[PDB]
């Protein structure tokens, strides 16, 4: 019933459902930031850092009433296992930012 | 010259060492509620996946909610997506194998103004 602690793959990655200028066009902005780990694979991952603190209004300036917040997510990683070991890996959890969204400070009535 | 675990042939040895598997920020998390693009969720149950809860977003609408709580949709929500590796259990008979795959999850939404296009 649960999946066991160590388990054999073999080496296809299998893609289902996968395959733009939101982090600019976003009332809630966000820079992309680069992280690489030869150690891991994805070895590159984007990280999202909400531009302000505050929401940009109609008139396009950055109103503070509103705040930026990220979106996080827990994604499932490969780390070599010990690290010079070309075929082990720990299936390793990590939190994300993948983008921002805009929120009232609390939720409205 | 150091030693490395025995993997066999054509294979790759993956450890699951995880704990609370589908813990997750959006149970304790309402940004989903209090955003201008609001989002729901749909949480299915998958006994043969890991991690075996697929948690998928949905915008609410099609444009964003202002001061007044009214929709402008003069703007967008729009989904953002995040690739992930998931482990998936397959059965021939009571013989158990074991994949990774790539999988999108739409983890929410965000509010952009639009792409505008001209006929000529
Ligand atoms: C999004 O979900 C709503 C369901 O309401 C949600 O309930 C809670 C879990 C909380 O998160 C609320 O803020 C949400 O609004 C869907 O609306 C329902 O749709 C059915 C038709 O299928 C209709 O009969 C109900 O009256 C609706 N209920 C409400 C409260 O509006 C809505 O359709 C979902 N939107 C999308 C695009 O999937």
């Amino acid at each position: 019933k649960n999946f066991p602690r160590t388990v054999m793959v073999n080496l296809n990655i299998h893609n289902r459902n996968t395959n733009s200028d939101y982090y600019n066009r976003s009332t809630s902005p966000w820079n992309l930031h680069r992280n690489e780990d030869p150690e891991r694979y994805p070895s590159v991952i984007w990280e999202a850092k909400c531009r302000h603190l505050g929401c940009i209004n109609a008139d396009g300036n950055v109103d503070y009433h509103m705040n930026s917040v990220p979106i996080q997510q827990e994604i499932l990683v490969l780390r070599r296992e010990p690290p010079h070991c070309p075929n082990s890996f720990r299936l390793e959890k990590i939190l994300v930012s993948v983008g921002c969204t805009c929120v009232t400070p609390i939720v409205h009535h | 010259p150091e030693s490395c675990p025995p993997v066999p042939g054509g294979s790759m040895k993956l450890d699951i060492g995880i704990i609370n598997e589908n813990q997750r920020v959006s149970m304790s998390r309402n940004i989903e509620s209090r955003s201008t693009s609001p989002w729901n969720y749909t949480v299915t149950w998958d006994p043969n996946r890991y991690p075996s809860e697929v948690v998928q977003a949905q915008c609410r609408n099609l444009g964003c909610i202002n001061a007044q709580g009214k929709e402008d949709i003069s703007m967008n929500s729009v989904p953002i997506q995040q690739e992930t590796l998931v482990v998936r259990r397959k059965h021939q008979g009571c013989s158990v194998s074991f994949q990774l795959e790539k999988v999108l999850v739409t983890v929410g939404c965000t509010c952009v103004t639009p792409v505008i296009h001209h006929v000529q």
